[PDB]
């Protein structure tokens, strides 16, 4: 079986290529701005690091 | 009272003495970022306040 | 005469034992990235601080 006549298509394809960049302030975060809980803190902080 | 929002934490109160509504919100916000070309280098820096 | 005031400070000791040197952490934002990393150099570049 051979062709005779042709079709010229064009079809779309969808790629995701990056995402949202997001940094956090740790003690922001857990503490607000209660200076006890950043003293208290203070012994965590190579977590957040 | 005391008005919560979602995370909890009180955000409105009513004043004791003239009876009206009140909004309280943090002091702290804000991103900064630092740019240095090294300190081997200088110890000029710039910075930016996003 | 000068007056104190609570700060965190990185303090440095030499193979002898003696505090040879001090970083301020809250004087700059410069020195808040070198209290970061832990360290008296920064390299070249960009640091959130806070
Ligand atoms: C090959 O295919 C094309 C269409 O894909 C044909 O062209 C069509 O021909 C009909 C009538 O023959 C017209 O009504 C259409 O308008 C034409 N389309 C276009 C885009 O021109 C063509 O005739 C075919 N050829 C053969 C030999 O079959
Ligand atoms: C309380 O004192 C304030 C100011 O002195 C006054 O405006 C108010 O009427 C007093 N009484 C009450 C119930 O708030
Ligand atoms: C440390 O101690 C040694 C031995 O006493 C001494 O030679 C040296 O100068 C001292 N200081 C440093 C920075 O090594």
């Amino acid at each position: 079986a051979i062709p005779t006549n042709f079709t010229i298509s064009v079809t779309t394809e969808i790629l995701p290529v990056s995402m949202t960049k997001t940094s956090v302030d740790c003690t922001m975060y857990i503490c607000g701005d209660s200076t006890e809980c950043s003293n208290l803190l203070l012994q965590y902080g190579s977590f957040c690091t | 009272q005391f008005g919560r929002d979602i995370a909890d934490t009180t955000d409105a109160v009513r004043d004791p003495q003239t009876l009206e509504i009140l909004d309280i919100t943090p002091c702290s916000f804000g991103g900064v970022s630092v740019i240095t070309p090294g300190t081997n280098t200088s110890n000029q820096v710039a910075v930016l306040y996003q | 005469v000068g007056y104190l005031q609570p700060r965190t400070f990185l303090l440095k000791y030499n193979e002898n034992g003696t505090i040879t040197d001090a970083v301020d952490c809250a004087l700059d934002p410069l020195s808040e990235t070198k209290c970061t990393l832990k360290s008296f150099t920064v390299e070249k570049g960009i640091y959130q601080t806070s």
